[PDB]
């Protein structure tokens, strides 16, 4: 269960932690957001192999970029995604968040399912958990949405993902985007599951 | 080879007096989930042309690309590239078409059924099909998908054959495919009710309406029916 | 229980006469009388409704009746059994006859199809 | 392509003649209107000899069953007595109806899935050309339409899938069952595909084909004397 | 059906005219010997594509040979380029049966068999393609090596009659040739439908059959 | 998976004359139950006195008459625009199908002109390019329904004179275009009764030594 | 393997004025190999005449069961059986073997004896009735029938143009079948007078 | 492949059939009588299946001769033929059906005629001057078709005979190892013991 | 999408009325509300076919059950639907969601998905369409509800269900069961999309 | 099954090789000779797939040829039989391999020893007193481990050879047409034209 959520002062991104093997959980405290630039991270489903070794590429291509041109934006990241994705579809069990802070563009999210396509949103969910909480997520977001208010929305929405999907569990991870730096944060079953 | 994951479902078009009409639905399915509904599936090129694309969206939004890069290329050296040198409904097409039918010769098809709608230099209307085979026709009517089901029918109540063309005009035609629009929504289990709407007029030019909506439906009768056979209450 | 009567119920006696049947032959000449006359263009049937009680709306009891569309029937005897060869000649005519041939039976046929019923209850068990 | 609606006082089904086998046409004018009892009538789809042998099933039962209970045919009697059967063959008896009619509780109109599956409605289609018929009845139709209405409707939905189907074509066929009368059966009510006169006549000389032998066959019966 | 059989006048070689695909008759009225030379000739039995491109592939890489070696190819080294051609496309789905007749100073009247599996024979006598067997039935009993160019081009056109007769995808008409020292010599086309009537008249055969 | 081919009905007719010849073609284009086009040209003059069609799956068919046309264009640039003469295009389409051998066009392919000596010629295609002239040819979805009548209409087959009783054929007189004409329309009236894939219209191209004209006839549209 | 083409071979039917003609071809074989030149594809039960392609061993199976059911309706009802009862009888019989059918494709013709009305009928192998005004085709050449039929045929001709008609229909739809021909048969039916020629074709 | 011939000449029915029995790479036996008398006047040979082969001949053999007993009469060849169709016709739509293919010689005392009857296993009847099963017909129908005539001797009708079986020999890949011929006509049957 | 929920006066039944064949709309005012007696009714899901024959089976048994032992409880409903789906599980594909109001047990639901086990529960969701809206209504549901807050429950529930399942669609139907007797309610697109 | 055999006597080699050629349901040739002389006192019988067989036995003939020419001196059986498994053995692993196999008998005139290779088409050698390729060995190895001895002259290899072709001709179902003979010793390779 992963998903990426804009607000007035950036974007944060949020996952559960479990990896499976069939119905066997081969790690219960995954790091399922990972970095591709300082202000641009990624959110993991699908393959682990795949997602791996299509974000470290990136994040290859992106400090190749950023030595020759500076700093790139959320939508040139999501780019290099998309070509990774597009061009080794019949290859690859992907599907990935792309979301970052730009100060010019402020907090952008990018989802890229199965095919390679890429659509910008205000929000995305994503994974076999996010089937659960298409309802929920549709009915609670709000546009411009403080940082307290944002992090309880992602919270309550992965808390049912990871409820009812049984690919889905451990703990919350967050990540905060924004012109303050960047905000780890983690929220165990004891916290979420009472919600 | 591959299978197609977020779809776009019809497209419809037909030919009036003075140009051509096309529609489609806001819509991207992924299977069963109707998953993103902010997606434009008419993509105009210059001012005298649209391409509607159906099927695969990420093979959608490559040939997007292609156009755009297109145009691009066609300006490179061309004074006259935003007069008589400027790209035609039947370049665009016949370049789309080359692509298709090279692609699924090399048994890696781009998943899609593609009209491109518009009026050339001389004023003639061009209205073409082409697909994932690099399958060609014309007609005064297209439809992709479902819409080759329930929306020809319809549309072609309006414009039977070639002569009914001058016959018909732009008033009629939008009222045609808009009915035809809500006709796929009653029947089509992957459609929305919001959607884009292209004329390409010869004389008032590329009018691209967007953010519209099935409207004037009925329903009401559905009270009236109960169980399935037996049931009184 | 078992139906266990697989045996006759009418014999043979030494005179060589079959009792149960001639007794069936007096209840019909007890039963209330029904007649048939047929003209060139034409056949009609006829009996008295015996109303068993003025309270009894005689319209309902159905002494006349429709086996095809170009059959009719009409008995003397007892009613219920009457009632029963009604509702088996009717299925007859159409198991046997109109599923088969797409028409419905010529009379001598249906009759035929009737007759054996009869017979049966005269020799099965 | 057949088609069900229902009006003011009654209903209305049509249907096409065109009978196929594969991208051969096997009869040009065939008659996919069936009756079940004299104001229940149906059209079907699908496997054609499983269309009539379960029609005429549940004719030959409804007539008995309406002899038995001395009442006129009910259109809910038919309909169960048809998805009961379809369903116990698990849909390995093709048959797609529209089944319609009149009786003492009102006029009615279904449709029956072959998997035994059954469905009310105002206005219904089936068959390959249905899509057609359900487009030009999702555009025209209305509440309280009158009998001269509906089978306009109806024959225009049909014609929808004449034109734009290849799986139908050649006439029209239409049968009104209005309340409080007789059903009228309109066999070839359009007839809007007559072909046209040949450039020629292949009448050949008498004489024109080879011979090897002739002979009398004998079809009468043994003879007297 | 095809076939070729070798005899004291030369070769006589005699083919059948049908083309099927499936159960529909296509033609009754192709062409199965190739004329690829004065004294070469090719039957051809199979796809009909493969046949016809390959074989008048042939006549091409045949007429090379003359010009470079400045004399005419054998039988052994023209069937020998074929075969050695379908043998690269081995497994690629060819499907040919090919009998390359004719006669060469050195080598004499000659047959050679080749096959889209690589086979490669000499011999005598062959009949190949779907009505063989037909065809073998009636050769095989009346042939003999000492037959006259007469009797023997009745022969072999008696074999392809009786095939396009029993075999469903043969018939047509009957193609006929002459192979000798001088080179080949056509002996016409013989439409079924008429040479089936006069055969069984003439010689008293085909009493299967209701005339 | 993935099926690159496809079926779009149609059926094509070429009839050879004496000094003239024809080639027909209904134009109707389908896919499955669907119309997609009442009038979608399958017959083309390729230049050169020349007609052609390329019927089955028109993806493969309009690529293959793209390709021949071309092969015209260069035949004129290579060989001082010499003119290219029917038995040459023949010889030319057998190496353009069987090119393909391994992937071939899904057509059945015909062309009609006027060979050398100025008589009618038609030619008849496989899809891997087995090829063969002829008087008279039918191809695509109703050929089977239309090749019989051709058989017995054109060639005479199974007619005999009056009067002999099976001794004496009927003679082989020629026909003109305007008989040829008759029965072309007669052969896709009694196809578009018939077969679900033929109707709408009818294109007829006809070739003589003054060039290439055409005839259109509607069809009956269900 | 598809037991309809197995045994090969063709019937078709058509009408007159006052008249009905019903034709087959003569042959049968296994695929490729021609076995016999002298199997008639029709039989008649009294003046109604019944014509049966498809797999051999149920065309004779069949001819055998409708001798059968056809003597006993004639002892039971006193008279010969008409056309239009008979195509009901058909039907009836052949779909009672829906999920295990006779691999055959009938056609039935001849005239009312009463009404003196011409009637022919084709059905599929489990039962659908194809009453057909102009002509009814059956076999392995039905589409190369429906061809010919279709362009040769005219409404109201006499019993010797019919036969002319039907048999060339016949002939040059056999000749474009690899598994039809080897003799043909044609019946020439009146009220009461029955004409029975075998036709002189190509045997290949 | 059982090689099973007949031909029926002006005065009698004359059956060749194989002596070999080959059961995967070894020929058991070289001496094989593939064939049943099933009246005095009436010969069936067979081939098929194992096992069904004799099983099926046996199995009308003594239904004929039931009938004969019965009756004290013999069954014409026709009567006899349509029989055993029957039972093949009726053997094709059992669970296991009989896979054997039959002909039948006889002469008819009656009409004072040689009757020969080739009968398939799925009950395919055919009345022939001269017929074969399996493979056998592919060399011979087309010679037969060459050589015969219906006012044929005995005699002539047993060098038309070797005349199949040469060419048999010739062309056909097994070694079917040589045929016994058998003859019927008005005096009954009799074997030619040297062929 | 069908659900079913109990509240403080009884029990509320609710459906979309789409039934499709593939992606074809066969039906868009379909009734999956059926009634098997008074104040007993089911929600169907599944197979249309399955569903039906089952429905009418379970309406004749308690209508049988009525004539001989009087009303038969909402439990024995479920049971009699369970027994069904249970032993014909090899050849149906129908879940059914039971609900019945008793003036005893008030208002009661029972859920019979796929296998033929039953379950008892406050209220239930099922179909293709349900599993969009798992999050949204653990987090809404309450016991103890009112009849205008039971519905507009409903309402919200099934009108995400549709926007996000292709296979659910058109009107909303509603079946309120109480002591006050049996309402039927409905409503329209415009009303429910807006929310 | 294309029989050849092997045997190694005292001072010679003897190869008899089948001479049908069956393509199918015929025998197209009766003489046809499965040999190839690679070098004067080295012969090579061959047997497997059609074309395959010939292209194969030329093909070493050519390398053989031209390794003579080049040294002018002829290779001893045991380097041509090392040369011809090489070949194969490369072969097994190729794209489409030689489905060929052989028989190598050669008299070494350096050692003045006859020598028998038995040689498969994986590129299985084996130096053997008596071989055989296919379904012959079956019948004639258990034969010649009965018959053989080391000391046999030729004429006593041929009169054990013959015991092995008429069990051949009794017992296998196929009709091989016979075999050719040859003879490899210290004069050469020469033909029996009487067998
Ligand atoms: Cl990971
Ligand atoms: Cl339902
Ligand atoms: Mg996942
Ligand atoms: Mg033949
Ligand atoms: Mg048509
Ligand atoms: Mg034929
Ligand atoms: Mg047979
Ligand atoms: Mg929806
Ligand atoms: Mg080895």
């Amino acid at each position: 269960s992963i998903m990426a959520v804009t607000f007035k002062d950036g974007v944060i991104l949020g996952a559960d932690s479990r990896t499976t093997t069939g119905a066997y959980i081969a790690n219960r405290v995954t790091d399922k957001l990972t970095r591709v630039h300082d202000k641009i991270w990624c959110c993991r489903s699908g393959s682990a192999a795949d997602t791996q070794a299509i974000a470290d590429i990136v994040q290859y291509h992106l400090e190749l970029y950023t030595s020759q041109y500076g700093t790139p934006s959320t939508e040139t990241a999501a780019s290099v995604f998309k070509e990774l994705c597009y061009e080794n579809k019949d290859n690859l069990t992907a599907g990935i968040i792309v979301a970052g802070y730009d100060d010019k563009n402020k907090g952008e999210v990018y989802t890229i399912p199965l095919g390679g396509s890429v659509h910008k949103l205000p929000y995305a969910i994503a994974g076999s958990g996010s089937t659960f909480i298409y309802g929920y997520c549709d009915k609670n977001f709000r546009e411009n949405m403080s940082k307290e208010e944002t992090v309880d929305f992602i919270k309550h929405s992965l808390s049912q993902a990871i409820k009812w999907d049984g690919s889905s569990g451990g703990v919350i991870r967050m990540v905060v985007l924004t012109a303050a730096g960047v905000e780890r944060l983690i929220f165990y079953p004891d916290e979420y599951e009472q919600l | 080879t591959q299978q197609p994951i977020v779809t776009g479902t019809s497209v419809i078009s037909m030919k009036y007096d003075n140009g051509v009409i096309i529609a489609a639905d806001n819509l991207g399915s992924y299977g069963s989930l109707l998953r993103f509904n902010g997606v434009e599936r008419l993509i105009p090129v210059g001012d005298n042309t649209v391409v509607g694309i159906s099927g695969d969206i990420s093979d959608m939004q490559h040939i997007e690309r292609l156009l755009k890069d297109l145009v691009t290329e066609n300006a490179y050296d061309n004074p006259l590239a935003d007069a008589e040198e400027a790209l035609e409904p039947s370049y665009i097409f016949e370049y789309l078409a080359t692509v298709m039918y090279q692609r699924r010769s090399k048994m890696n098809p781009l998943w899609n059924a593609i009209i491109v709608a518009g009026v050339q230099s001389n004023g003639d209307q061009f209205l073409r099909y082409v697909n994932l085979l690099g399958v060609t026709y014309s007609s005064p009517t297209l439809a992709t998908g479902f819409g080759a089901h329930m929306a020809n029918p319809l549309l072609r109540k309006v414009v039977d054959r070639e002569s009914d063309i001058p016959k018909t005009t732009v008033q009629v035609a939008e009222e045609a495919i808009v009915n035809a629009m809500r006709v796929l929504y009653y029947r089509d289990a992957r459609s929305s009710r919001n959607f884009s709407l292209a004329i390409i007029d010869k004389n008032t030019g590329l009018t691209f309406k967007k953010n519209l909506q099935v409207e004037n439906m009925k329903w009401d009768f559905a009270k009236d029916i109960k169980g399935y056979g037996t049931q009184k209450i | 229980m078992t139906d266990r009567y697989s045996f006759s119920l009418t014999t043979f006696s030494p005179s060589g006469k079959l009792g149960q049947i001639d007794y069936a032959l007096t209840a019909v000449k007890q039963g209330v009388t029904s007649l048939g006359i047929k003209a060139t263009n034409g056949v009609v049937i006829a009996t008295e409704k015996k109303s068993s009680s003025p309270l009894a709306m005689s319209e309902t009891l159905s002494k006349v009746s429709l086996l095809t569309p170009d059959i009719g029937a009409v008995y003397s005897g007892m009613g219920p059994d009457y009632r029963v060869l009604v509702d088996k000649s009717r299925k007859v005519a159409h198991t046997s006859y109109k599923r088969i041939y797409g028409e419905y039976p010529p009379t001598k046929l249906l009759v035929s199809e009737v007759a054996k019923i009869m017979q049966e209850a005269t020799q099965s068990g | 392509t057949i088609v069900g609606v229902k009006f003011n006082n009654g209903v209305v089904i049509a249907a096409d003649t065109r009978s196929t086998q594969g991208p051969i046409v096997a009869d040009k004018n065939c008659a996919k209107l069936h009756r079940i009892s004299p104001k229940i009538w149906c059209a079907g789809a699908g496997t054609a000899a499983d269309t009539e042998a379960v029609t005429q099933l549940i004719g030959s039962n409804i007539e008995l069953h309406s002899l038995y209970t001395s009442r006129e045919p009910r259109v809910v009697s038919a309909l169960q007595m048809l998805k009961q059967h379809l369903f116990k063959y698990q849909g390995h008896i093709g048959a797609y109806l529209i089944v319609a009619g009149v009786d003492p509780t009102g006029s009615h109109l279904f449709s029956i899935h072959a998997h035994g599956s059954t469905d009310v409605g105002y206005y219904l289609s089936l068959g390959s050309g249905s899509l057609a018929a359900m487009a030009v009845l999702e555009s025209h139709w209305k509440q309280d339409l009158t009998k001269e209405e509906a089978i306009k409707l109806a024959s225009d939905a049909i014609q929808a899938g004449i034109w734009n189907d290849l799986g139908s074509g050649s006439n029209v066929d239409v049968c009104v069952m209005e309340i409080g009368k007789d059903a009228e059966y309109l066999r070839n009510y359009l007839t809007p595909n007559v072909r046209e006169e040949k450039q020629k006549s292949y009448k050949f000389p008498r004489g024109t084909t080879a011979v090897l032998k002739e002979s009398i066959v004998n079809i009468c019966d043994i003879q007297e004397e | 059906t095809m076939l070729a059989f070798r005899f004291q006048g030369g070769i006589i070689v005699a083919v059948d005219s049908r083309a099927t695909a499936g159960n529909w008759v296509a033609s009754q009225t192709v062409k199965k010997v190739i004329e690829i030379n004065p004294f070469l000739l090719g039957t051809m039995a199979g796809g009909a594509a493969d046949c016809q491109f390959w074989e008048t592939w042939l006549g091409s890489q045949c007429r090379l040979h003359e010009l470079r070696e400045k004399e005419r190819i054998s039988v052994a080294a023209a069937s020998k380029i074929l075969s050695n051609l379908v043998y690269q496309y081995k497994g690629a789905g060819l499907s040919m049966g090919t009998m390359i007749c004719g006669y060469t100073r050195k080598e004499g009247p000659t047959i050679y068999y080749v096959d889209s599996d690589g086979t490669r024979l000499k011999g005598d006598i062959f009949c190949v393609g779907s009505g063989q067997t037909f065809a073998y039935g009636v050769l095989d009993s009346n042939y003999k090596w000492d037959l006259s160019v007469e009797d023997a081009l009745y022969l072999g056109k008696r074999s392809i009659l009786a095939a396009a007769h029993r075999d469903a995808y043969s018939g047509g008409s009957v193609n006929l040739y002459h192979v000798t020292e001088d080179g080949w010599i056509y002996h016409g086309n013989h439409d079924v439908g008429e040479l089936f009537w006069k055969v069984k008249e003439e010689e008293g055969s085909f009493n299967n059959v209701i005339g | 998976q993935f099926n690159p081919y496809g079926d779009n009905g149609g059926t094509i007719l070429g009839i050879a004359g004496e000094d003239f010849a024809v080639l027909a073609g209904d134009t109707r284009n389908i896919t499955d139950y669907s119309i997609n086009s009442r009038y979608e040209p399958k017959v083309f003059d390729c230049g050169d006195n020349i007609v052609m069609s390329a019927n089955g799956f028109a993806a493969d068919g309009d690529a293959l008459v793209k390709r021949f046309k071309n092969s015209v264009k260069w035949y004129h640039f290579d060989h001082n625009d010499k003119k290219l003469s029917i038995n040459s295009a023949a010889r030319n389409i057998q190496h353009l199908l069987y090119g393909k051998r391994f992937f071939p066009y899904y057509v059945h392919t015909i062309i009609a002109g006027l060979d050398e000596d100025g008589k009618g010629a038609v030619y008849s295609f496989d899809p891997v390019g087995s090829y063969e002239r002829e008087q008279c040819r039918a191809g695509g979805a109703a050929a089977s329904l239309i090749m019989p009548f051709l058989d017995n209409q054109v060639n005479f087959k199974n007619q005999y004179e009056p009067g002999t009783n099976g001794k004496v054929k009927k003679p082989l007189k020629y026909l003109s275009v305007e008989e040829v004409i008759k029965l072309v329309r007669d052969s896709f009236t009694s196809a578009t009764e018939r077969h679900i894939q033929v109707g709408d219209g009818l294109e007829i191209l006809i070739v003589t030594k003054d060039g290439v004209r055409k005839e259109f006839y509607e069809l009956k549209r269900d | 393997s598809d037991p309809s083409s197995i045994n090969g071979g063709i019937v078709v039917a058509m009408t007159g004025k006052d008249c009905v003609a019903i034709a087959c071809d003569l042959r049968l074989g296994s695929q490729s190999l021609g076995v016999s030149n002298k199997f008639e594809k029709i039989f008649h039960y009294g003046h109604v005449f019944l014509g049966i392609t498809g797999l051999a061993t149920d065309v004779t199976t069949l001819n055998e069961m409708f001798r059968y059911k056809t003597n006993l309706y004639k002892l039971k009802e006193e008279r010969a059986i008409e056309p239009e009862t008979f195509t009901q009888l058909v039907s009836s019989s052949l779909y009672e073997r829906r999920f295990g059918p006779y691999f055959v494709g009938p056609v039935v013709a001849g005239i009312n004896s009463k009404s003196g009305k011409p009637f022919i009928a084709g059905f599929d192998l489990i039962g659908c009735i194809d009453e057909a005004k102009d002509f009814i085709v059956s076999g392995t050449a039905s589409d190369q029938l429906f061809g010919m039929c279709e362009s040769l045929y005219e409404p109201n001709l006499e019993p010797e143009d019919l036969f002319e008609t039907i048999s060339q229909a016949l002939l040059n739809a056999a000749d474009r079948d690899a598994l039809s021909g080897w003799g043909a048969v044609v019946y020439i039916i009146k009220k009461d007078e029955v004409v029975k020629r075998y036709l002189k074709m190509r045997q290949d | 492949m059982d090689i099973i011939l007949g031909i029926r000449v002006q005065d009698s029915v004359i059956l060749a059939s194989s002596k070999a029995v080959t059961r995967g790479i070894s020929v058991l036996k070289d001496s094989d009588d593939k064939t049943r008398q099933l009246s005095p006047h009436t010969l069936m040979s067979f081939a098929g299946e194992a096992g069904d082969t004799v099983q099926f001949a046996e199995y009308i053999q003594a239904n004929i001769q039931l009938y004969s007993i019965r009756e004290d009469y013999e069954l014409s060849p026709q009567a006899v033929s349509s029989f055993v169709r029957q039972e093949l016709a009726k053997s094709i739509r059992s669970r296991r059906p009989y896979q054997v293919n039959v002909l039948i010689g006889g002469y008819d005392k009656k009409k004072n005629k040689p009757e020969l009857y080739q009968i398939d296993y799925l009950g395919t009847k055919v009345e022939l001057p001269y017929g074969a099963h399996g493979y056998s017909g592919f060399y011979t129908f087309s010679l037969l078709d060459h050589h015969y005539r219906p006012d044929m001797t005995t005699e002539e009708g047993l060098d038309l005979l070797k005349l199949c079986v040469q060419e048999l020999e010739k062309r056909m890949p097994m070694d079917f190892k040589g045929v016994i011929v058998k003859i019927v006509d008005k005096d009954g049957i009799r074997q030619v013991d040297d062929f």
